[PDB]
């Protein structure tokens, strides 16, 4: 049952920054037959996990030489010498020197930008979706940075509580931001019997919070 | 082209089984070991199995030891895993993997065969149109989309216009309602002022239940 | 975010007028100079047309000085292209563009509008099935797509599964006939052992001819 | 009048390797404010090309470092430090300083990676086009490198010429290989003349000519 702990779970550096990634087994991670086999994936949402590093340094054909790996005994490292907005990914180290075989517990790899004020939407309900008997209300912050973001429904001016959820998407491999959807859900007889709906984003990038609503 | 592609991941009932098969192809099969390699949601890797090229040389690791087999056709370049006993814990995505004469484990992976241990039935998605209006419109921005509500399990796929739209393209994560049924919003912005110029489809698919929906999206 | 989306173009017989619209979002547009590049099809980028941001001043390469007129609306986000006496050699694709304060000429695109000037007449195209058998199949390896053909002009957009099926695809640049059309093949390849594991429908777009075809393709032959 | 001519119009190199790109410009390019409005480009097919240089040296945001540019007078380069499958692409040097405008020719960058043979495939005309009145053979060469490769039709053995048309993807993003397609056109008439018809594939990485044919009817 050899573990293998990575470190820090998640760190943010800046785009041409260099980063390093720690492993460390519970014990030797060195096979019988001498090698070590001690690889690095890296995974993004949907996707099958890539092999970046094996058997300590070897780089898989096809992996950009600006990831590199290294270590011995118990301790195993994975360095990005220039990180970019395409390696925000989960990464996780794995040990196939003793069985059982296993795999780190990840670390999730951001970018630190600039803050940027989100842009704020707000959708009601359809015509199609109410003869279904619910409603759906969609909030949608779209493009901003950092990830922290309050997001308030407000009925009448009440503010409402356990009836909506929210989604964040993967931060964007592009301007490295990150977008967001809060949904309000309620049925139709209650959701008839209100006229304003709105949301509440309360952001860094924001001087003071913004809202957007309608009432039919 | 080394091609791995894992199938037969569905829903089933706790205690009862499910067979999945890995096909492949672009490499001699009989030459090398394969591996089987799940992901709860949310949650990190996990090494479910392997076998030798010839010998039937098997393991796994002690959470599915004597439930799962793991097995092979080497006239048909398929790998197979026999699950038994399956519990919700068993949900997840099922990789097929193959490694290098080298010395690596996984070099090639499969798109991964998705495997829901539950009580409850497979439910389609019922697809709302998120029009864009002028309450849908920020700073010359304006948004549109698509809720994919009610559905089970996982997971939702969705494009727009047959994947040739991708600029501004934002799909949530999926989740999990009280009703115990996921619920999902796939978005896109584009300049308002363009609204009426252009087509937008948002194609959905829910392949646990073959269930597919292209809705069309206007203002 | 800074987006661009580009319309209008469509094909166009010598001596007509096309007007382009470009409608962005995500930035001060009455802040900027603003450009439309075109790039005729195999061949390079070809700048096209600039406007200041206020104050109407304008300029274009030689080769449309009199004939395209570049303009704008600062109320709109929108930026126009009228292209008056277009000319086969017009033909290609239309992209909007705009600058950053500090120098930059093209830093952000719009994804495109296509445009034909031909006195041909436009065609839409015939999908037939590249049905996989044992003569597509080899190490262990089934192949199967459509073929896409005689059609006119440029372009023609292809998917499978609407855009579910992207690993193994293979869409060929499009080729033309000596017939004075166009015609490609789009394919993909997945281990024999599969097939039936999954269905396979290419979706043929050719917005000139109003077409949109999707086209199932199954096992057949030896 | 001021012509700007780059060099070479197509270079390959290993990953890894080092890129130097140059572009001369007829006149000495800097704008009466001081300034050389010299830019760099860089396009993928059926898309819009990205800002990597501009200025002459200074980098866009989210370029990534190895990316440079440099140069003066009339010669000006566009350097990659670290050359990266991604980098597969055309390169455009835009010249903003005296007007007109002008763009570079373009150069063609490709990856150089170890000999992929390909694998042959061979499809018969389908019933629909025959009605038609005409039938398309087709031959497909899959992932596969070096770029060249000889394909040759053959119907009951005589050698074809002239009657067909070959398209090549653009090298792969990933795996640096090319796919290929070769169309053998014929009317119904000349078609149900004869038998077999077959591609004779000849490439690097094949010891002899690889033949797929078939018997107009069945195997
Ligand atoms: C192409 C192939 O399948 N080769 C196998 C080899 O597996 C390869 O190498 C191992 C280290 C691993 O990277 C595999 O993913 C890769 O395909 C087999 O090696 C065994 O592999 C299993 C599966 O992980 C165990 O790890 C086992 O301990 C390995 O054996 C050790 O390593 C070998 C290279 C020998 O040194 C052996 O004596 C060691 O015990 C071998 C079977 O050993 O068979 C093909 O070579
Ligand atoms: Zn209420
Ligand atoms: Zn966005
Ligand atoms: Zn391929
Ligand atoms: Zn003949």
């Amino acid at each position: 049952d050899i573990q293998m702990t990575q470190s820090p779970s998640s760190l943010s550096a800046s785009v041409g920054d260099r980063v390093t990634i720690t492993c460390r087994s519970s014990q030797r991670i060195v096979h019988s037959n001498g090698n070590t086999y001690l690889e690095w994936y890296q995974q993004t949402p949907g996707k099958a996990p890539k092999l970046l590093i094996y058997k300590v340094s070897n780089r898989f054909s096809g992996v950009p030489s600006r990831f590199s790996g290294s270590g011995s005994g118990t301790d195993f490292t994975f360095t990005i010498s220039s990180l970019q907005p395409e390696d925000i990914a989960t990464y996780y180290c794995f040990q196939g020197s003793h069985v059982p075989f296993t795999f780190g517990q990840g670390t999730k790899l951001q970018i630190t930008r600039t803050v940027a004020a989100p842009s704020v939407f707000i959708f009601p309900p359809s015509d199609e979706q109410l003869k279904s008997g619910t409603a759906s209300v969609v909030c949608l912050l779209n493009n901003f940075y950092p990830r922290e973001a309050k997001v308030q429904w407000k009925v009448d001016n009440a503010l409402q509580s356990g009836n909506s959820q929210e989604s964040v998407t993967e931060q964007d491999s592009k301007d490295s931001t990150y977008s967001l959807s809060s949904t309000l859900t309620l049925s139709k007889a209650d959701y008839e019997k209100h006229k304003v709906y709105a949301c509440e984003v309360t952001h860094q990038g924001l001087s003071s919070p913004v809202t957007k609503s309608f009432n039919r | 082209e080394v091609q791995l592609v894992e199938s037969g991941g569905g829903v089933v009932q706790p205690g009862r089984s499910l067979r999945l098969s890995c096909s492949t192809s672009g490499f001699t099969f009989s030459d090398y070991y394969m591996y089987w390699v799940r992901q709860a949601p949310g949650k990190g890797l996990e090494w479910v199995a392997y076998m030798s090229n010839v010998g039937a040389i098997t393991d796994y690791p002690d959470t599915v030891k004597g439930r799962f087999t793991i097995s092979r056709d080497n006239s048909k370049n398929t790998l197979f895993l026999q699950m038994d006993s399956l519990r919700p814990e068993d949900t997840g995505v099922y990789f097929c993997a193959r490694g290098t004469r080298d010395g690596s484990w996984f070099a090639y992976w499969g798109q991964g065969t998705p495997v829901t241990v539950s009580s409850a039935s497979t439910k389609g998605p019922s697809v709302f149109p998120l029009a864009p209006s002028s309450k849908s419109t920020s700073g010359g921005t304006a948004a549109l989309g698509c809720l994919v509500k009610d559905y089970f399990p996982q997971p939702v796929t969705v494009s727009w216009n047959s994947g040739a739209l991708t600029s501004g393209v934002h799909t949530f994560p999926a989740v999990l309602q009280s009703s115990g049924l996921y619920s999902l919003s796939s978005v896109v912005t584009v300049p308002s002022s363009s609204l009426g110029t252009q087509t937008y489809i948002c194609n959905v698919n829910h392949k646990p239940s073959n269930t597919k929906v292209d809705k069309k999206v206007e203002p």
